[PDB]
C-alpha cells in the first residue's frame, strides 16, 4: 500500500484581531491511510476541546479532515498544528501566521 | 447549471482491533447532506443538514438498512481483496467507493459512475456507456468477469439513470435555499515587507459560496503567471471559503499592480489595489 | 438515496 503524505493549512476563521474570539481551523488533507493524529497547540500545548470531522475523502481518493477550536490572538501567543500520520516518521508540526 | 448527487463510502479493515470501520457520506453538489457511521453509538443514516430533517421516516429506515448490508458485504470485500491479491494477513487494508450521477440543467445524466479503489488506488470502474468496466490489473479482472456474468453493469446502469436523477432533484427542490445561494467573496489586499526592498501583496477573499474561485494579479494588463503563490481554496467551517493569492513586487511599485476576484455570486469580476 | 453495492 502506497502512503500519501498530508497537506496542511493553518489558518482563522475570520481576520485575526487581537483580543477577539476567533476560530482557528486546521485542514488536513491528502493523505492515505486514513488514520491520523491531530493535536493543536496554543505555546507548545495541546488544545483540549478540539473539534474534528469525521473520516471523508475527496474524490481523487485521498482522505482530509479539517479540525478547529477556539481561539483568541494576541501579539505574543503562538499556535499551531501538529499532524501525526504513517507516511512520516516524525509529527509535523504548522504554526499558524495572522498573514497567511 | 449542472448537479450531482455522489455517494463516497469508505471499508477499512483493523485485524484484531474489531471488525471493519464503514463509513457512507452523500453529497448533493459538493455539500455533505446524510453521513452513515459504523462506528457511532447507534449506527444509523443521519442528516447533516437542516434541510433533510424534513423526510418521512420510512426513508431513515431504508437507507440505514441498506448502508448495514452496504457494511457487512464491504467486510467480505475486504477478504476477497487480500485473497485476489495473495496478501499477508493481519494489515489494515481500505477498500473505497464513488457512485453518483452528474445532471445538466436540461435534465440529461452528463456522467454515472461506479468506481472503487482498494488501499487507495484505482481497482475497477464503469465506463462512460454504462455498460463496460475497466479494471485497473489482474485482481480487478477477476471483478470484472465475476461482474460481466452476473449482470452487475445492468443494475449499476438502472439505478444510475433512474433513482439516482430521480432523487437528485427531490434534494434539490428541499434544499434549494441553502445549496443554491450564492455568497459573494469579500476581498480586500494586505500589505507585507520583505527583506530587500520587496513587498508582498496578498489578495484575499473571504466568506464566499460556492467554493471555485478564481483570483489573480495583474500588471500592466497582464496577469501574473508565475511569482505569485496561490493556496488552495480552504473551509472556513461555517460553510464558506477562503482563497488568497500574492506577488512579491518592489517596494513603491504597489499601486501597479491589481488583484481580480472572479466568483459567480459578483455581477462582475471585483478589482483591488493596494 | 444509497443502493446496495456488488461484491467484488
Amino acid at each position: 500500500m502506497i502512503q500519501k503524505t498530508p497537506q496542511i493549512q493553518v489558518y482563522s476563521r475570520h481576520p485575526p484581531e487581537n483580543g477577539k474570539p476567533n476560530i482557528l481551523n486546521c485542514y488536513v488533507t491528502q493523505f492515505h491511510p486514513p488514520h491520523i493524529e491531530i493535536q493543536m497547540l496554543k505555546n507548545g500545548k495541546k488544545i483540549p476541546k478540539v473539534e474534528m470531522s469525521d473520516m471523508s475523502f475527496s474524490k481523487d481518493w485521498s482522505f482530509y479532515i479539517l479540525a478547529h477550536t477556539e481561539f483568541t490572538p494576541t501579539e505574543t501567543d503562538t499556535y499551531a498544528c501538529r499532524v501525526k500520520h504513517d507516511s512520516m516518521a516524525e509529527p509535523k508540526t504548522v504554526y499558524w501566521d495572522r498573514d497567511m | 447549471g449542472s448537479h450531482s448527487l455522489r455517494y463516497f463510502v469508505t471499508a477499512v479493515s483493523r485485524p484484531g482491533h474489531g471488525k471493519p470501520r464503514y463509513m457512507e457520506v452523500g453529497y448533493v453538489d459538493d455539500t455533505e447532506f446524510v453521513r452513515f457511521d459504523s462506528d457511532a453509538e447507534n449506527p444509523r443514516y443521519e442528516p447533516r443538514t437542516p434541510w433533510m430533517e424534513q423526510v418521512e421516516p420510512e426513508y431513515w429506515e431504508g437507507q440505514t438498512q441498506i448502508a448495514k448490508g452496504n457494511e457487512q458485504s464491504s467486510r467480505v470485500d475486504l477478504r476477497t481483496a487480500l485473497r485476489y491479491y495473495n496478501q499477508s494477513a493481519g494489515g489494515s487494508h481500505t477498500i473505497q467507493r464513488m457512485r453518483g450521477c452528474e445532471v445538466g440543467s436540461d435534465g440529461r445524466l452528463l456522467r454515472g459512475y461506479q468506481q472503487v479503489a482498494y488501499d487507495g488506488r484505482d481497482y475497477i470502474a464503469l465506463n462512460e456507456d454504462l455498460k463496460t468496466w475497466t479494471a485497473a490489473d489482474m485482481a480487478a479482472l477477476i471483478t470484472k468477469h465475476k461482474w460481466e456474468q452476473a449482470g452487475a453493469a445492468e443494475r449499476d446502469r438502472a439505478y444510475l439513470e433512474g433513482a439516482c436523477v430521480e432523487w437528485l432533484r427531490r434534494y434539490l427542490e428541499l434544499g434549494n435555499a441553502t445549496l443554491l445561494r450564492t455568497d459573494s467573496p469579500k476581498a480586500h489586499v494586505t500589505h507585507h515587507s520583505r527583506p530587500k526592498d520587496k513587498v508582498t501583496l496578498r489578495c484575499w477573499a473571504l466568506g464566499f459560496y460556492p467554493a471555485d474561485i478564481t483570483l489573480t494579479w495583474q500588471l500592466n494588463g497582464e496577469e501574473l503567471t508565475q511569482d505569485m503563490e496561490l493556496v488552495e481554496t480552504r473551509p472556513a467551517g461555517d460553510g464558506t471559503f477562503q482563497k488568497w493569492a500574492s506577488v512579491v513586487v518592489p517596494l513603491g511599485k504597489e499601486q501597479n499592480y491589481t488583484c481580480h476576484v472572479y466568483h459567480e455570486g459578483l455581477p462582475e469580476p471585483l478589482t483591488l489595489r493596494w | 438515496v444509497n443502493d446496495i453495492f456488488e461484491a467484488i
